[PDB]
RNA sequence: GGCUGAAGGAUGCCCAGAAGGUACCCCAUUGUAUGGGAUCUGAUCUGGGGCCUCGGUGCACAUGCACAUGUGUAGUCGAGGUUAAAAAACGUCUAGGCC
């Protein structure tokens, strides 16, 4: 039982400790790791969706990490004559991730009734700043998950359809917090995406949220982050 | 306070020009401080402003909008002086309009000390900047030789006027005023607000509209702080291992009163596989800055400190701060968790305190009127 | 009661099919939304796939005499064929096998 606790205690050290730069000196602790049960698997997997999903800005690493792990087969513990690759759970995870919103809303409504029910000044603010202090963390949340996926995009990981029904999905949804992801996902794979394979879909994308940029319709903070997402299209994604 | 009573909640509903809207967002604001979310509005109508704030925390900003927005694009020409306490600040300033206008453009100069003077006469003959910064001593030298256009000049700016009075530049400020026009606008910030400002308060800005920001730095209970139980000295490192096993670290700050202690854990944490910056008492201030913009950039997730340099310079994006040996100076702890600015609404302290040093917590719970809670040993949920 | 490991399953790759998606296009309502079609796909499931033929090298054997020829092939390198498909000899479980 303490072993796979203990796992959990090395796997989050290497995460805390986890930098672009000294990214190698690392990986053979990595690969290192005696993970040989589903619980085990799962937890680490847990661990890493956790801390790239919440901090953006060292995905990058955790997602070169991932791919040190992308064959890392284990038994799983109902049927031991099945097994499971980390692939298919991590990827799990950031797919399940990606699809929340359409529940998202439904439990800010279930907490919606509240502000009603905080009848006082006071407990009215507060119930506010919760509920609008919960809309912050799902927000970044979103946006972890997304930029996590773009980078593991760049590792190959994913193919370039999910991409395409990935930014196409976000697209549809024309909320604010969709377009935010969207303008974020551009942003980190425009590079590996704009290919002449994907040459005519990719010419639509943009002209769509050109008839954004035109309708002013949405926030101008959105209208602002799609100028710089075509703004850096327009430069070869440099 | 504010005698004018229009405080607004972001940059959306301020009625800015789109371009400046676009170098404002490129820069990054979001949420309007104090000075942003009131002092604003009456720069942009073209009233006559007297304001005090904090220096370097988004004040300026505040007249930067107001200016660039009231600036007419079309014309080449400077419409508008702006007047520094010193010149570094002052290209500190240009450059933060520039953050402010590279969608705009305009044109901004910072006219200094220490150059060719007719350097400065072909610069400003080629093309005038719309504003420009500087210090009234030599703004007024370089001013009075024509070599610049003291007619279209129609928004004068002093910054830091109380350290304009510490110069004791009253007289030239005054000959300044008298070259320029009648009707122009004007604006003046002060760190405070002691009487030499208020008397040139009434000499020059015509029916002043008073800023009166409140500086605060106590926000103890937004931020928690625990501490550990370790007594031997040597277990400390273990002790910070240990921290680093258990708990969702996205950057910490390592404070240590010392000098030989830094570079000695320095050293222990570079043999793991840590990356880290550090930062001595005999430095430099321009090393200081690199390390510094280094650890805020994010390619080291370690930052050790001593008190004071922090007190220099501070970064309130970090998540943990360590506090490896407490503070000889027991007011500094203010200083050294940072809590001026409500950075903890997510941040956590950590206390490594030695066994003899539980006397030292005991009087800063009790003088700082705090609640020093002890580290739980499942709190990997509660953070 | 402990060691070890079958291309027998599972995993990865390839092929077929299905759920799902599909900016653009077309068809219907017709409202720029839904449904259907056409490609393009397929983070997910269900199946299938461990072929031949020829050389080089190495090895072993059998002959003649260290050397040569013939034979079989090392999870061998290639070279071509064949089936829609010619694969990680596999961070896995077993059937066993041994003490
Ligand atoms: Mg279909
Ligand atoms: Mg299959
Ligand atoms: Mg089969």
């Amino acid at each position: 039982g303490s072993k796979t606790q203990d796992l959990f205690r090395r796997v989050r050290s290497i995460l805390n400790k986890l930098t672009p730069q000294m990214f190698q000196q690392l990986m053979k602790q990595v690969t290192q790791l005696a993970i040989d049960t589903e619980e085990r698997l799962k937890g680490v997997i847990d661990l890493i969706f956790e801390k790239a999903i919440s901090e953006p800005n060292f995905s990058v690493a955790y997602a070169n990490m991932c791919r040190c792990l992308m064959a890392l087969k284990v038994p799983t513990t109902e049927k031991p004559t099945v097994t499971v690759n980390f692939r298919k759970l991590l990827l799990n995870r950031c797919q399940k991730e990606f699809e929340k919103d359409k529940d998202d809303d439904e439990v800010f409504e279930k907490k919606q009734k509240e502000m009603d029910e905080a009848a006082t000044a006071e407990e009215r603010g507060r119930l506010k700043e919760e509920l609008e202090e919960a809309r912050d963390i799902a927000r970044r949340r979103s946006l972890g998950n997304i930029k996590f996926i773009g980078e593991l995009f760049k590792l190959k990981m994913l193919t370039e359809a999910i991409m395409h029904d990935c930014v196409v999905k976000l697209l549809k949804n024309h909320d604010e917090e969709s377009l935010e992801c969207l303008c974020r996902l551009l942003t980190t794979i425009g590079k590996d995406l704009d290919f002449e394979k994907a040459k005519p879909r990719m010419d639509q994308y943009f002209n769509q949220m050109e008839k954004i940029i035109k309708e002013k319709k949405t926030s101008s903070r959105i209208r602002f982050m799609l100028q710089d997402v075509l703004d850096l299209r327009g430069s070869n994604w440099v | 306070e504010s005698n004018w009573n229009e405080i607004v909640d972001s940059f959306d509903d301020m009625n800015l020009s789109e371009s400046l809207l676009r170098g404002i967002y490129a820069y990054g604001f979001e949420k309007p401080s104090a000075i942003q979310q009131r002092a604003i509005l009456p720069c942009i109508k073209g009233y006559d402003v007297i304001a005090q704030a904090q220096s370097g925390t988004g004040k300026t900003a505040t007249f930067a909008i107001s200016i660039l927005q009231q600036i007419e694009l079309d014309l080449k020409a400077t419409q508008a002086l702006v007047l520094a306490p010193t010149r570094e600040l002052a290209q500190q300033i240009q450059k933060v309009v520039m953050a402010l206008g590279d969608y705009m453009g305009a044109s901004c100069h910072a006219c200094i000390g220490g150059t060719n003077v007719r350097a400065e006469v072909q610069k400003l003959q080629m093309e005038a900047p719309h504003i420009i910064v500087g210090t009234p001593g030599r703004v007024f030298d370089m001013l009075n030789r024509r070599y610049l256009s003291p007619k279209y000049i129609k928004m004068f700016v002093l910054d830091e006027a109380d350290e304009m009075l510490s110069r004791g530049f009253k007289d030239q400020i005054y000959d300044i005023f008298q070259k320029l026009n009648s009707n122009t606008q004007v604006v003046l910030l002060s760190a405070t607000m002691p009487s030499d400002v208020l008397e040139v308060t009434k000499k020059f800005m015509r029916d002043p509209i008073r800023i009166l920001v409140k500086k605060e730095e106590l926000t103890l209970e937004g931020i928690r702080q625990f501490y550990i139980n370790v007594e031997r000295e040597e277990w400390k490192l273990d002790t910070l291992c240990d921290l680093y096993e258990t708990l969702t670290i996205t950057q910490a700050v390592i404070f240590i009163n010392t000098r030989r202690k830094v570079d000695w854990l320095t050293e222990k944490m570079h043999a793991r596989d840590f990356t880290v910056s550090a930062m001595h008492g005999d430095m430099d201030q321009k090393e200081r800055d690199v390390i510094m913009r280094e650890f805020r950039s994010g390619s080291s997730r370690v930052l050790i400190t001593t008190d004071l340099l922090a007190r220099g310079i501070d970064v309130q994006q970090v998540s943990l701060v360590i506090n490896y040996d407490l503070p000889t100076n027991r007011e500094n702890y203010i200083h050294r968790i940072g809590r001026g600015g409500r950075f903890g609404r997510k941040g956590v302290a950590i206390n490594m305190v030695t066994e003899e040093d539980k006397r030292t917590l005991r009087d800063i719970e009790t003088f700082y009127n705090t609640s020093i809670e002890e580290m739980p040993l499942n709190v990997a949920d509660l953070i």
